[PDB]
RNA sequence: AAACUCCAGUUGACACAAAAUAGACUACGAAAGUGGCUUUAACAUAUCUGAACACACAAUAGCUAAGACCCAAACUGGGAUUAGAUACCCCACUAUGCUUAGCCCUAAACCUCAACAGUUAAAUCAACAAAACUGCUCGCCAGAACACUACGAGCCACAGCUUAAAACUCAAA
């Protein structure tokens, strides 16, 4: 099983080719890690 | 605890280290001279192996080393 | 030095009550630990000497809180006494 | 391993910031890394002034790479990005994923 | 020699299908994509192969004094460029001691197990000193001197006869 | 005798109490989580007697803590004032 | 009072030093020790015991070489106090605390509890400390002082460290 999730996985991997495209779309991406936790132990997203 | 035995041992602690500093220059020479005594022992001894193994000298290259001088 | 300033420590004044504001803020200040902070690095404490005040203090803390628990939990005996006389 | 690099870049225009990231991808991977994913965080105010390479930051542009590399690679990285001039500060770290979660019975 | 960094990883090794898969995942199932601790495995796994009966069990003398082997040669390696490690240094003469005293037992219990052990790991058994007093200077002076004295006693004990 | 007890275990048995981020993953990169644990004003990491964490818990806190001021995600002498609006889970009042 | 006034306040740039809060946690390491961040190595042994000397280590202080120098500071000066101050208080500044390569091998180096295994039954048990014991092994002890001493031996140590007595004296310690 981890063997075909890395397999599956590496389909979607950065490369010498695709790495124009990549680097634009990523630059036209936001990632949000932030999150908060309440009293009650619910995490409350931005 | 002894707190007596501890402060004898400080009192008789601190009156050696003056003895040995008012008299430090004698001791040097008491132990160099014990020393040059001590390194002539030792070539006796060696004297004395290689005499009774028949040998009229020292083996053949052989130099006893200094061995206790700084 | 290397942070904006006017964050840190700040605290607005409301209806131009200035020493309720100072006083504000000297609560702030002690309950974060740093007025006491600054009274301790006057002079340089001991290592063995910090270690033995703050064992000092935790085993205070402890033993006070033990005590309180301790008088809370006898004080509901002290009521009116139901069998006077006998 | 599994590693993240956490990069906090100049405050440019798209196009440098598109130079820097593929310079530091190239980098990656000339030193045996395989680049998993490029996210971008945002470019925001920096929690404190930053001084590098002669220039004082205040804003700047935070990304993360995750990848694959040697043991060997991330020694040189780093010396790499104390090179590059766009970089006000990258960090590599063991990728958080790769931590196992290990389970909790509650406060004893 | 260690192991080609090309080799897969211990637990990778038969998963079916392992041979049709893409250079990439290759490479991040091998020794290249990983710490020192999983090379050190394949060591152990290819000199159980090498030396010990069944390569399975991992309970038997020989089996430990290979796993210790390859923690010595581990410490070696870390010792060469950490010179100044202290603790490794305890940790590597600790572990030269234990094996020591397992390639005795092995000895003293299965010799031509201990003979193969000794052939495949290049382990030279040593028997230890009778006895544990200090080399000082009048001590080696002293026996240099007898020993050359003996040499020249011989010679004219030859000359003489 | 059929009335007889039988050895078990207690079955009324309570949960044992968790902790407000028991089984969830703490991040250098959640700032927004790591300022909830810091004081607003001088940004001091609280101890777990305030912020009510487990040991484990307050522990991976507080390196994430150091890990993001050291690498550039959160202020030191100052809880950023974005979060200053965001729940509040720790118990401390300075009466303000 | 001396000292500085190339002084002081805000702002900006800026360490080979030290590592608030967390830590009211009690973890890692054989001990010594270890509490800023990242990464790489990495924390011996599936019987136990086993050394003043063998093999490795050992806080602080100290000795050699080079380097760094914010702050602190034996020592050394100045100011003040005092009957006097060769101290305490104030100012300044060294060796030293730091890095590199070697030494030195000492601590109230103490949990003042030797290592492993086992028991909670007996009168538990001189006292106090820290509940009382058992099996097995190594190390050590046989009145006080002389004595962390003398001599001998060993040591990178030379006013040093380890081991370590005897004579005279006393009825105690
Ligand atoms: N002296 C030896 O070389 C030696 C050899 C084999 C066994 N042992 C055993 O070690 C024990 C201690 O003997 P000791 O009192 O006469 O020595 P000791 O303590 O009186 O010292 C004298 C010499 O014996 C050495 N020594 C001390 N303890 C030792 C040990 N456990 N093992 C080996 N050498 C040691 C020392 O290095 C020293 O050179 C004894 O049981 C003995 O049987 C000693
Ligand atoms: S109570 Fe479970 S992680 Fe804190
Ligand atoms: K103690
Ligand atoms: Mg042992
Ligand atoms: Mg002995
Ligand atoms: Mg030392
Ligand atoms: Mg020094
Ligand atoms: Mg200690
Ligand atoms: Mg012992
Ligand atoms: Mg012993
Ligand atoms: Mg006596
Ligand atoms: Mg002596």
């Amino acid at each position: 099983r981890e063997v075909l999730q890395l397999q599956e996985e590496v389909k979607n991997f950065i490369t010498r080719e695709n790495l124009e495209a990549r680097v634009e779309a990523a630059l036209d991406s936001r990632k949000n890690y932030n999150w908060a936790i309440t009293r009650e132990g619910l995490v409350v997203r931005p | 605890k002894n707190v007596l035995k501890i402060r004898r041992r400080k009192m008789n602690h601190h009156k050696y280290r003056k003895l040995v500093k008012k008299t430090r220059f004698l001791r040097r020479k008491v132990q160099e001279g014990r020393l040059r005594r001590k390194q002539i022992k030792f070539e006796k001894d060696l004297r004395r192996i290689w005499l009774k193994a028949g040998l009229k000298e020292a083996p053949e290259g052989w130099q006893t080393p200094k061995i206790y001088l700084r | 030095a290397k942070h904006l300033k006017f964050i840190a420590r700040t605290v607005m004044v409301q209806e131009g009550n200035v020493e309720s504001a100072y006083r504000t803020l000297n609560r702030i200040l002690t309950m974060d630990g740093l007025i006491e902070d600054i009274k301790h690095r006057r002079y340089y404490e001991k290592p063995c000497r910090r270690r033995q005040r703050e064992s000092y203090e935790r085993c205070r803390r402890i033993y006070n809180m033990e005590m309180a628990r301790k008088i809370n939990f006898l004080m509901r005996k002290n009521r009116a006494d139901p069998w006077q006389g006998c | 391993p599994r590693y993240e690099l956490a990069l906090i870049l100049k405050a440019m225009q798209r196009p440098e910031t598109a130079a820097t990231l593929k310079r530091t991808i190239e980098a990656l991977m000339d030193r045996g890394a395989i680049v998993r994913d490029l996210e971008n965080l945002g470019e925001r105010a920096l929690p404190y002034r930053i001084s590098a390479h002669s220039q004082q930051h205040n804003r700047g542009g935070y990304f993360l790479v995750d990848f694959y590399a040697p043991t060997a690679a991330v020694e040189s990285m780093v010396e790499h990005l104390s090179r590059d001039i766009d970089v006000i500060r990258g960090n590599i770290v063991k990728h958080p994923l790769t931590q196992e979660l290990k389970e909790c019975e509650g406060i004893v | 020699d260690d192991p080609p960094p090309s080799t897969l990883l211990k637990d990778y090794q038969n998963v079916p299908g392992i041979e049709k898969v893409d250079d990439v995942v290759k490479r991040l199932l091998s020794l290249e994509m990983a710490n020192k601790k999983e090379m050190l495995k394949i060591k152990q796994e290819q000199f159980m192969k090498k030396i010990v009966a069944n390569p399975e069990d991992t309970r038997s003398l020989e089996a430990r004094i290979i796993a210790l082997s390859v923690k010595i040669r581990s410490y070696e390696e870390h010792l060469e460029k950490h010179r100044k490690d202290k603790a490794h240094k305890r940790y590597l003469l600790m572990s030269i001691d234990q094996r020591k005293k397992m390639l005795k037992n092995l000895r003293n219990t299965n010799y031509d197990v201990f003979e193969k052990i000794c052939w495949g790991l290049g382990i030279e058994y040593t028997f230890p000193p009778l006895y544990y007093r200090r080399a000082h200077r009048r001590f080696v002076t002293k026996k240099a001197l007898c020993i050359r004295v003996f040499q020249e006693t011989q010679k004219l004990k030859k000359r003489r006869r | 005798n059929e009335d007889l007890p039988i050895s078990m275990e207690n079955p009324y048995k309570e949960p044992l109490k968790k902790c407000i981020l028991c089984g969830k993953h703490v991040d250098y990169k959640n700032v927004q989580l790591l300022s909830q644990f810091v004081s607003p004003f001088t940004g001091c990491i609280y101890g777990r007697h305030i912020t009510g964490l487990c040991g484990k818990k307050q522990k991976e806190i507080t390196k994430a803590i150091k890990r993001a001021q050291i690498m550039g995600f959160m202020p030191v002498t100052y809880k950023d004032p974005a979060y200053l609006k965001d729940p509040k889970v720790c118990n401390i009042r300075y009466r303000e």
